């Protein structure tokens, strides 16, 4: 029923500006006070802005300092946040929220839209196959992997055999390395099935519109 | 201003235990709220107005407190209760920093595997040696890299998964990144996991001059 759907987030250079929107459905949008809440990379949650149902009453969080402007259009059931002179510390997931009563709990949250403030540019990943090689295993199981290196911004999505190998998969959280992201993914299969049955990792990076497949092949020793 | 602190930052418990976590305010306030968050999804209203349960919240949960101290309590905890719980109140800018509740289970040693740099990566002039430590418990585990018999500590990056939603284990990767020339100057590469399940480590290794 009730839906809150954010948009407008992305990559922006320091000093830049951005406008976030939140599309509402399933309730009488103009009867409700609304807010923006952001979650920083450290998972810290900060109340950014609040707007009364009529749009005539407004508050902002402590570190905003006039660089944010909350507004709404009750006719189009949309909430906005205009952000300017953006700083590294404004990098966060921005959530649209709805208020229940006048002790101001937030009873519905949107899916969030991600804002990243830095000078780094969109960069596709390099993908490398991880075969045991000179570390050949000997069990009834074998573990293989893919190394995804050097992309920006997050995220990438990794699958194995187009999603048909889903159990036995661990995709690890990405880390910054030379200010670009790197992660690895492992898959474990019965050792009788490889290499007789092909194993392929599928890597998608939406921001760069890149998609690559890397077959895991035994190394030529 | 008024600020919130939460205790403890992280706790773990077996299903069936009683759980209590606290939220403290620097000065007296009222009508405290609590939000539940799980990885990859948005915060969710869980308790509001200090003690009202939100829709869909089991009666095992209760909130209480007054003044400068508040608490959320769970009776006979269940695996689905695992999450981060954040307190917040109508005059507070920054939510409490959250208590992360984790699931206790039986100890498990990791399955360890090591991978040499691929030829494709070497072609580009880098060399990552990757070690996976999969399906272990508890989260605390020590990884040590030895190159040609001597401990190596620079250029290692480690990354843990979130607790596994089906079996409650943890997995982690340890990656040693070198230049191709640094990698080509040495021969024996070892990844060692030391975990409380055994006093003797689990060791995987390879020689570069093979294969
Ligand atoms: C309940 C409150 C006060 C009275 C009111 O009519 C509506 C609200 C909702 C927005 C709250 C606000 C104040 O308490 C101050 C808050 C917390 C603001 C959100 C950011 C805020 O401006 C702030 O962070 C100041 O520290």
């Amino acid at each position: 029923e009730v839906q809150l759907v954010e948009s407008g987030g992305g990559l922006v250079k320091p000093g830049g500006s951005l406008k976030l929107s939140c599309a509402a459905s399933g309730f009488a949008f103009g009867n409700y006070d609304m807010s923006w809440v952001r979650q920083t990379p450290e998972k810290r949650l900060e109340w950014v802005a609040f707007i009364g149902s009529g749009g005539g009453r407004i508050y902002y969080g402590d570190t905003m300092k006039g660089r944010f402007t909350i507004s709404r259009d009750n006719a189009k059931n949309t909430l906005y946040l205009q952000m300017s002179s953006l700083k590294s510390e404004d990098t966060a997931m921005y959530y649209c929220t709805r208020h229940y009563n006048y002790y101001y709990s937030m009873d519905y949250w949107g899916q969030g839209t991600s804002v990243i403030v830095s000078s780094a540019k969109t960069t596709p990943p390099s993908v490398y196959p991880l075969a045991p090689g000179s570390a050949a295993q000997t069990n009834s199981m074998v573990t293989l992997g893919c190394l995804v290196k050097g992309y920006f911004p997050e995220p990438v999505t990794v699958t194995w055999n187009s999603g048909s190998l889903s159990s036995g998969v661990h995709t690890f959280p990405a880390v910054l390395q030379s200010d670009l992201y790197t992660l690895s993914s492992s898959v474990t299969v019965p050792s009788s099935t490889w290499p007789s049955e092909t194993v392929t990792c599928n890597v998608a990076h939406p921001a760069s519109s890149t998609k690559v497949d890397k077959k895991i092949v035994p190394r030529d020793c | 201003d008024i600020e919130l602190t939460q205790s403890p930052a992280v706790m773990s418990a077996f299903p069936g235990e009683e759980v209590t976590m606290t939220c403290s305010a620097s000065s007296s306030i009222n009508y405290m709220h609590w939000y539940q968050q799980k990885p990859g999804t948005s915060p969710k209203r869980w308790i509001y107005d200090t003690s009202k349960l939100a829709s869909g919240v089991p009666a095992r949960f209760s909130g209480s407190g007054s003044g400068t101290s508040y608490s959320l309590t769970i009776s006979s905890m269940e695996a689905e209760d695992a999450a981060t719980y954040y307190c917040h109140q109508r005059s507070i800018f920054t939510f409490g920093s959250g208590t992360k509740l984790e699931i206790k289970r039986a100890d498990a040693a990791p399955t360890v595997s090591i991978f040499p740099p691929s030829s494709e990566q070497l072609t580009s002039g880098g060399a990552s040696v990757v070690c996976f430590l999969n399906n272990f418990y508890p989260k605390d585990i020590n990884v040590k890299w030895k190159i040609d018999g001597s401990e190596r500590q620079n250029g290692v990056l480690n990354s843990w998964t979130d607790q596994d939603s089906k079996d409650s284990t943890y997995s982690m990767s340890s990656t040693l990144t070198l230049t191709k020339d640094e990698y080509e100057r040495h021969n024996s590469y070892t990844c060692e996991a030391t975990h409380k399940t055994s006093t003797s480590p689990i060791v995987k290794s390879f020689n570069r001059n093979e294969c």
